[PDB]
């Protein structure tokens, strides 16, 4: 489960 | 998308008197924290490419637009389940009910919302939201896009968020209250009422955003 794009991590 | 309309109008009026063309700018005079959201979106992730767009709401409920256009709704008891598919046919259920039509969407769901939980940090943690209504529906997300500066998120509830990518800061506009909360770089949340803003003008960058902001709403209307 590694996705491309998310919010600030 | 009647809210829509409501907030394109409440935007091009805004834009339309120059908040920071002005001498005298007391945008303080504007603040109304009685206005801010009962909902915002603290954290998401995209990975439309496979699976779909997962998010979190101010709540500490998850949901998930998957890319055939369903959608997942854990609330906060991390428990309760409402499942709305395309045409709008909505179930209740919970995830220990062991449904098996859903337990690849539902164990999707599982890995959004760890993903979110030991990676990602919680926007607005730091708000205290609006109390709400205990009889009103948990919003879901309506439709969302990103361009190359920001993240656009709209809800059922007419509220759209936008996010922008370069320094960190974000929008909350609710067409109902037709008010916006801003949170700047230094993590700051202020709610202001937009027609206050006409009159009594803002700094530069809320203006700008306030700008963009009313481009995506365009973006939004226009996709229908």
């Amino acid at each position: 489960f590694d996705p491309p794009l998310h919010s600030t991590a | 998308d009647c809210h829509l309309s409501d907030m394109l109008q409440q935007l091009h009026s805004v834009n339309a008197s120059k908040p920071s063309e002005r001498g005298l700018v007391r945008q303080e005079e504007a603040e109304d924290p009685a206005c801010i959201p009962i909902f915002w979106v603290s954290k998401w992730v995209d990975y439309s490419d496979k699976y779909g767009l997962g998010y979190q709401l101010c709540d500490n409920s998850v949901g998930v637009l998957f890319n055939d256009s369903t959608r997942l709704i854990l609330y906060n008891d991390g428990d309760s389940l409402q499942y709305i598919e395309r045409d709008g046919t909505e179930s209740y259920l919970t995830v220990s009910s062991h449904p098996n039509s859903l337990m690849k969407k539902i164990t999707l769901l599982k890995y959004f919302r760890n993903y979110m939980s030991e990676h990602l940090l919680k926007a607005g943690a730091n708000i205290t939201p609006r109390e709400g209504d205990e009889l009103a529906r948990l919003p879901y997300l309506r439709t969302w896009f990103r361009t190359r500066s920001a993240i656009i998120l709209h809800l059922s509830n007419g509220s759209v968020q936008i996010n922008f990518f370069q320094d960190h800061t974000k929008l909350i506009l609710c067409p109902l209250m037709a008010a916006v909360t801003y949170i700047d770089e230094k993590r700051d949340f202020r709610t202001y009422r937009l027609s206050l803003l006409e009159e009594y003008g803002c700094c530069k960058e809320l203006a700008s955003r306030l700008r963009y902001a009313r481009t995506m709403v365009d973006k939004l209307l226009s996709s229908r």
